[PDB]
């Protein structure tokens, strides 16, 4: 059988933006 | 007088444990002489030869996974972070006078005890002594060699080097993560908890030095106890009827005989152990769950397994919101080969429909069915077993870089086909040959 | 069966006889191996017995020597001892094996050259016993039971089979009850509480907005500080290998640090395999429904262990794009977002998804969005 | 020896005692427990055996149930699960210990209630054997070896000894060969050479003039488990353990700084007494033969490990002045340079050499004199 | 029904193997009643129950001189460095269900 | 740790001419080693108790 979570996708990739980072202590 | 000591000793122990008579019919028991009546010899020869071996090795090894740095003799290695079980595997070879030696004469009785089993095994199959009344020893015998088979692979594992490491990883650990409900059930309680762990390998160790030999042991005194009194079995010839064995007496032929090649089965085992190195662990380092070596050196009395990993297709299930992994078939695999081994002799008896007793061997020609059947259950093994040195076997005809599993997946159905025609079309022309 | 006096006036080869018929065993046939003592066929052979036993006292007085006096120590490759060294093992077996084995062959060779030749047959009593040890033992044990009148007090029966059941079933539980252990207790803490460990992973937040590096290993894992890495840093058709690194893990000078950067490199979901794909080949590309915006321009993460069994998968071929699993040889097409394409393998390699911070170096931008590693029963 | 069909002509009772017969056992008394059918007692027996088996089973499925639902976690001191946790043990033992040892109080009830009174003779048939077994069993050995022509081939013979006891003597040797190890081989680098072990410790310098501190253990794991002592900081009548401790060693922040303290502490003949003799007392000291000079004032040093068999002698009481060894009760007189003077100890302990530094710490003013610890056959 | 399975069960044994006679000689032989004649199965029992209680201990051992650092639920010894034999003796009788139990009976024995 | 320590220990190398030869082939060097654990584990899991079993 084929993975049921597992298909591909034709939607264009965004560029992920900067990451900033939380300190939480 | 040595005489007069003698007879004054052997008065001292018949007055006092009467066993003349006990010990006459021992002396007087009758032995065939068949060459391959051999084969389970060298099989308990070879364990005795681990007895001793593993006794030493014990004295040195240190089972601990704790992180340490080498400090020994190794130059490559010197400051690399490994674990008690690693340097202590590289002391004895190292900075242990005869480490190396006994390590290596270990690892030889090792693969000539578990050869010994499958070639004894095929005897015992081919010639039928597996028939009543010695269809219980074969029970016995099963479960030796299923005892005999994860004996050595847990040993293996012992060194924790980088290609034993990545053995248990995929093996011990992959294989038993993915059962049917159950599987990290089983693998959170033999191994403590997750890959690696801090358990493993004292686990191993106590399971592979102690308690699969004695059970082993005990097995195997309760295998040639069967034998010694239900006085094995003879080839059908001059003289040889059902009701009698034809052969040597234990005085003083037998027991020249057996006790001489008792040495010959130590000294190839030492010729090995020194001359041909196996195991090489320093070239490798360390186990790292980041690193893993290409280039290995995979046993062959636990390599079947591995052949069937990769030839079996990535068939999965995933049954309401789960998955049943590839691993699987493979595990099961393992339950029925060896539900069918064990259960051989009930199967047989149910299909041939004799239960009668008996005493002479069946000749493998007089029943082609079966003599068929063993030569494709061994031609079935050997591809299994040559099936995962596909790295070098790819570079030898270049057609493709992935149509040497292909070859397998075909030819696993194929050529054990052709080889029970060919052995069962020879069985029959054997038999008419002198008829 | 004799009296003492007979017994007085046998001689040896009828007590023999006398011994063997008794256990059943009837000698047919005894022959020496010599008929005609003084030939010199027989002195010939029996100097070759010698030879052979003398050559294992020989041989076993060398292994005495060379364990005592050979260099043993191991030295280095490219050394004036490497080569005395190297042939220190295979001298102990060599001068211990073939003295034991000349020591049986030796003794085969005796045992039949010498010892006379012999065929018994001994009688097997095999199949059932005859008749009257059956029924006396038959009858020792049916009285037993009946005599104890067990059989017709079912009250103390009953309570028996319920006693020790009842103490059986306690004492195996009990014997295996601390060799259970539940796969998916919460024990790892995590951003969103506790979860279990097959759940997380070293790239697992502990915290809304944790930051964490894709760094580089300076020698080996865990053994040598991790280092920060820039897009800048991989050529094209590069393959770099990654651990998740928090700056508060220190670069190992510590003690406590060194801990840490050791549990970074002996975390079994935790190496990511980062690889930069050429400009002319993003045309080429098939993402996967949810991790669309995962990579970070031509720069893809995928986690080095294998869907498969759990081999790190170190194998890397630039010129097809492929990822192989040196274990059991699995194909990994990383333009199809690691898809297995041939192998044992069925399930793709999960994706981290991967950004920069302000200081331009690059970090994980959040969790797998799948576990990672061999599948399971409770998988998906 | 009677027949098939008398055999099946036999009752019950018959047969076992033929059985017996033919094993040489006589049963001359066997009656049952209960000849008298049908009475109270008899059915008042089989109730009190029965109940000691439902006492066992009960107590086999408390066993089940505490072990699977009893509190077992360890809980720490003053918590208020402690007081349940404390029972977790011991309810494993009465339960499992109660079960069955109730089965067995029921078995053995059984046997001596309901299993009828036997006594039973068996002839022993003991001592010397049969002369028809010893004569035939004798004559198989003796024609073994007469007839194997061993005897007479002497140059075999001797071939065969030599052979197996070189063999013996070689795979001997192999065998324990690397158990063995020279006591007296230099490996400690001192300050004028390699040197035994047994001659060496943690005070021995390692080049001239280096300067080792008498350095006390805080008691925490790390973060400088040894620091640095000053004169002022030990009282009359006050004793502490000192260590040999370097500039070198760090304060185990490091990994490498760490297993270096980790080896003061583990050194066998590192701990070191210090004692501060009450000043009224200085005039009852007495000094020995070359250590007139090696105490500083009122502060004298000596050994901890007990002369007699290595445990650390670290009992001291102030008044008295007397060192006591725990272990076999040995005792030093710690005014006449730790003189013993009662139980196995014969030789005094070892003298440390102390002073101070610019900065007034506390440090060694040499090595020991004489060796440390238990004696052996190569010492003085 | 069960008779007929002893029987058959019986009959298929002394067909194989026949031990008629040699068991009827184990179950006949004569044992003298003392009670000072127990006294060396009470050092049996121990041995059989040491052996028991020892391959339950050997599961969960690891007989190293390592240094470590304890990280278990025993407070009182935190931090404190000793070594990998020292470290799983603490865990048997903390950290594994009955292990304190096993540990005190294997040394009773 | 301490009973090893005296007996096992000061008692054998104690011995005269070879006892400080049997504390080192049995200690792996001076006390306490980094072998003797793991010795005494094997010796008491498996070697002596298997004696005494052949014995009983
Ligand atoms: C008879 C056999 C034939 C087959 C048919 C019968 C069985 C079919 C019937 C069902 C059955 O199979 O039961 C047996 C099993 O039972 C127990 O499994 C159950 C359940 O099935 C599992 O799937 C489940 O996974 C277990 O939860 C664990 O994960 C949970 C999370 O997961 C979910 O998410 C996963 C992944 O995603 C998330 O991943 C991470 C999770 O945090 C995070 O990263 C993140 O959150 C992410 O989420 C994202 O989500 C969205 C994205 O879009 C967005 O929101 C966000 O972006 C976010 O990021 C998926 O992958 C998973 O699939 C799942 O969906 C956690 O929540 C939990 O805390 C825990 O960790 C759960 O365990 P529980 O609840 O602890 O216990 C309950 C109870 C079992 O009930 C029963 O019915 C038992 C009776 C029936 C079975 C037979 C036994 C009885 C028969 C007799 C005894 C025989 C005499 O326990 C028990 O008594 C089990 C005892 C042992 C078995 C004895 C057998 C007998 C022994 C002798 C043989 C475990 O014990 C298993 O080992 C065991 O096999
Ligand atoms: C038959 C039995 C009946 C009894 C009678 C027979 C035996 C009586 C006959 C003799 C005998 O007993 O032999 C057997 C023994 O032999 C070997 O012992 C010998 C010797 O005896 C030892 O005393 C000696 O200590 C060993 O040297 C080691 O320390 C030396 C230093 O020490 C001296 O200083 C010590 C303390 O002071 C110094 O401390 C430190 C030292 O640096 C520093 O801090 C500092 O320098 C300090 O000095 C200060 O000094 C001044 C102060 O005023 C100033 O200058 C400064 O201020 C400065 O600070 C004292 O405490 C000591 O006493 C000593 O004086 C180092 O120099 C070395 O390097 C090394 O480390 C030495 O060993 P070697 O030389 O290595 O080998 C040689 C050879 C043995 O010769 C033989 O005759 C063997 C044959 C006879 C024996 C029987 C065997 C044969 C029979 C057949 C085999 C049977 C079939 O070896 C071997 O073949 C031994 C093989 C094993 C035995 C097999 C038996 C058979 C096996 C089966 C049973 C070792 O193996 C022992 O284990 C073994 O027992
Ligand atoms: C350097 C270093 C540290 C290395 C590692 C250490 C190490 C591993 C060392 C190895 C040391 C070893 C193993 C030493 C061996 C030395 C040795 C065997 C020397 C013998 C030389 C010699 C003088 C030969 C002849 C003299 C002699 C009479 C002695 C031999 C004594 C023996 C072994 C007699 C056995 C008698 C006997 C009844 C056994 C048969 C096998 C058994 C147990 C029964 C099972 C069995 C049954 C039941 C059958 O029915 C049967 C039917 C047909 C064929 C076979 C069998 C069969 O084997
Ligand atoms: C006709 C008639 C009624 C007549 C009367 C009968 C009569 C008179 C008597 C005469 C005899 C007859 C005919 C009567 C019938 C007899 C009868 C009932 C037959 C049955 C007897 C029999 C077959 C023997 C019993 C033997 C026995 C004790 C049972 C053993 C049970 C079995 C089958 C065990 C095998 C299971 C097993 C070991 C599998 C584990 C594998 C798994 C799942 C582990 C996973 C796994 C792991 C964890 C790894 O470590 C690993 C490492 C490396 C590679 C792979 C793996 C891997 O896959
Ligand atoms: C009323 C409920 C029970 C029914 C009564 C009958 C009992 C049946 C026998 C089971 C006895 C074992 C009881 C163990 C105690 C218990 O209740 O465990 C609970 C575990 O969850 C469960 O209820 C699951 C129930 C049992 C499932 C067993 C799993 C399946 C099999 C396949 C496992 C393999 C075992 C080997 C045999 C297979 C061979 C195949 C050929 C809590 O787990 P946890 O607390 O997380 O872990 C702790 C550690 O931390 C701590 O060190 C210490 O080890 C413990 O405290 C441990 O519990
Ligand atoms: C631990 C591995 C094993 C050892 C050490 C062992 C040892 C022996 C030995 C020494 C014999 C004496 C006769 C002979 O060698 O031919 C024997 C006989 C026998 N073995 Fe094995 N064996 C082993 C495994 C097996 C296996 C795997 C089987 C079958 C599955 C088996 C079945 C038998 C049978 C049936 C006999 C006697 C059969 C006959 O009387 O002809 N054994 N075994
Ligand atoms: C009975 C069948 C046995 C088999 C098939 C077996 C096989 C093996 C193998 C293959 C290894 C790895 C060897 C290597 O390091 O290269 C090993 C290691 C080891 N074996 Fe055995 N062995 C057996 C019995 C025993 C026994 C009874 C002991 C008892 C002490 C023992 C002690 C050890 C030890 C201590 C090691 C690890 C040390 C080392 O790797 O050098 N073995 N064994
Ligand atoms: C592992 C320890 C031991 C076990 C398990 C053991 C076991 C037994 C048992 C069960 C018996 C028969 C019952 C009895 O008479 O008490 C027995 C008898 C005997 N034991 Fe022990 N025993 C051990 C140690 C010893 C010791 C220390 C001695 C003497 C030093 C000894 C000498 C004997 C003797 C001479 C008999 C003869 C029995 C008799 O004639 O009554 N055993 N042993
Ligand atoms: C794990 C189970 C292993 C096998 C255990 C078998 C236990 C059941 C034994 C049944 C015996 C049948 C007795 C009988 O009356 O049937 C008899 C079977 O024939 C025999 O004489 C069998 C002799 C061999 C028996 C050896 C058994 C040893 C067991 C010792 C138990 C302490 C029938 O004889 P009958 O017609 O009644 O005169
Ligand atoms: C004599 C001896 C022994 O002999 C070794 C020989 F071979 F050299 F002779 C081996 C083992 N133990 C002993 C004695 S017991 C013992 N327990 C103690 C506990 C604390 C302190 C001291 C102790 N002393
Ligand atoms: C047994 C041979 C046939 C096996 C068929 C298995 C098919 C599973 C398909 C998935 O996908
Ligand atoms: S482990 Fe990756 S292919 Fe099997
Ligand atoms: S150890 Fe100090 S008195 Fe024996």
């Amino acid at each position: 059988c084929s993975p049921p979570g597992e298909t591909a996708s034709s939607e264009p990739g965004t560029t992920p933006a900067i990451w900033t980072g939380s300190p939480s202590p | 007088d040595f005489a007069k000591l003698a007879a004054a000793q052997g008065d001292a122990i018949d007055s006092r444990y009467h066993p003349s008579a006990a010990v006459r019919r021992q002396l007087n028991k009758v032995f065939p002489t068949h060459w391959s009546f051999l084969l389970g010899e060298i099989a308990l020869y070879s364990f005795i030869i681990l007895l001793l071996t593993g006794v030493w090795l014990t004295l040195f090894f240190d089972p601990s996974m704790a992180h340490v740095t080498y400090d020994g003799v190794y130059q490559p290695l010197r400051g690399v972070q490994m674990s008690r079980a690693y340097e202590t595997a590289l002391d004895i070879s190292f900075e242990v006078r005869g480490g190396l030696f006994v390590r290596q004469v270990h690892h030889w009785a090792a693969l000539m005890f578990a050869a010994s089993i499958m070639v004894h095994l095929a005897r015992i199959f081919f010639t039928g002594a597996f028939r009543r009344p010695r269809e219980a020893n074969w029970v016995i015998g099963s479960l030796l060699l299923i005892l005999a088979m994860f004996e050595g692979f847990f040993g293996y594992s012992l060194p924790d080097d980088l290609l034993s490491g990545t053995g248990i990883r995929a093996a011990l650990s992959g294989i038993t993560m993915g059962i049917p409900v159950i599987g990290t059930w089983m693998h959170w309680a033999l191994f403590g908890g997750d890959f690696p762990g801090e358990i493993l390998i004292p686990r191993l160790y106590a399971l592979h030095i102690l308690l699969i030999p004695g059970i082993i042991l005990a097995l195997i005194g309760a295998h040639l106890a069967l034998v010694w009194f239900q006085k094995h079995t003879q080839f059908p010839g001059p003289g040889r009827t059902e009701t009698n064995v034809v052969g040597v007496r234990v005085m003083p032929v037998f027991a020249v005989k057996s006790g001489a090649f008792f040495a010959m089965i130590t000294g190839v085992l030492g010729l090995m152990g020194g001359l041909l190195t196996i195991n090489p662990i320093w070239n490798l380092g360390p186990y790292k769950p980041s690193q893993v070596s290409a280039g290995s050196q995979p046993d062959f009395y636990m390599m079947w397994t591995d052949g069937l990993i990769r030839l079996w297709p990535a068939w999965e299930f995933y049954p309401f919101g789960h998955t049943i992994p590839q691993g699987v078939w493979v595990a099961v695999g393992m339950g029925l080969v060896f539900a069918l081994l064990i259960a051989y002799p009930f199967i047989e008896k149910k299909v041939t429909g004799d239960d009668a007793h008996h005493n002479l061997l069946q000749r493998p020609r007089d029943v082609p069915v079966r003599t068929a059947i063993g030569s494709m259950a061994i031609a079935l093994y050997l591809l299994l077993t040559f099936a995962c040195m596909n790295d070098i076997i790819a570079l030898k005809f270049h057609i493709s870089l992935n149509a040497t599993t292909w070859i397998g997946r075909i030819g696993m159905v194929v050529l054990p086909a052709i080889v029970y025609f060919v052995a069962y079309r020879w069985a029959i022309s054997l038999q008419r040959s002198d008829r | 069966q004799p009296t003492d006096a007979e017994l007085a006036e046998m001689s040896r080869e009828e007590l023999v006889k006398l011994g063997g018929k008794i256990d059943g065993v009837e000698t047919i046939f005894k022959e020496p191996r010599w008929p005609v003592p003084g030939t010199k066929a027989e002195k010939r052979t029996e100097r070759l017995v010698a030879y052979w036993l003398m050559l294992g006292g020989l041989s076993g007085l060398a292994l005495l020597l060379v364990f005592l006096f050979w260099p043993w120590e191991y030295q280095p490759f490219g050394s004036e001892g490497e080569f005395l060294y190297s042939l220190a093992t295979p001298l102990y077996g060599l001068t211990f094996g073939l003295s034991i084995l000349s020591i049986g062959i030796g003794a085969v060779l005796f045992q039949k050259k010498f010892i006379p030749e012999e065929i018994s047959v001994q009688d097997r009593h095999d199949g059932r016993s005859p008749e009257v040890h059956r029924k006396t033992v038959a009858a020792n044990l049916t009285d037993a039971l009946e005599g104890s009148t067990l059989k017709r007090r079912k009250v103390i029966g009953l309570s028996l089979g319920i006693g020790l059941g009842a103490f059986g079933a306690g004492t195996l539980v009990a014997f295996i009850g601390g060799l259970i252990k539940n796969p998916w207790k919460p024990v790892v803490p995590t951003a969103e509480g506790k979860k279990a460990v097959l759940w997380t992973s070293g790239w697992t937040p502990r915290f809304k907005g944790e930051t964490i590096y894709l760094a580089r290993a300076t020698g080996r894992p865990g053994e040598s500080p991790f280092v920060k890495m820039r897009p800048e840093d991989i050529d094209a058709g590069g393959m770099e290998t990654v651990f998740p690194w928090r700056e508060s893990d220190g670069d190992g000078t510590t003690v406590e640090s060194e801990h840490k950067l050791t549990e970074i490199a002996m975390g079994v979901r935790n190496p990511v395999m980062l690889i930069r794909i050429k400009p002319a080949d993003m045309h080429r590309v098939i993402k996967r429904k949810g991790q669309e915006s995962f990579n970070f321009g031509e720069l893809f993460a995928y986690t080095k262990v294998c869907s498969h069994l759990g081999c790190p998968s170190s194998l890397y071929e630039q010129q097809t794009y492929r990822i192989l699993c040196p274990c059991h040889q699995s194909q990994f097409d990383a333009l199809e977002f690691a898809k297995p394409i041939f192998g044992p393998a069925a399930r793709a390699l999960a994706q981290l998804p991967i950004t920069i911070d302000e200081d331009g170096y690059l970090v994980a931008n959040g969790d797998f969005v799948e576990p990672v590693g061999p599948a399971f029963w409770e998988r998906k």
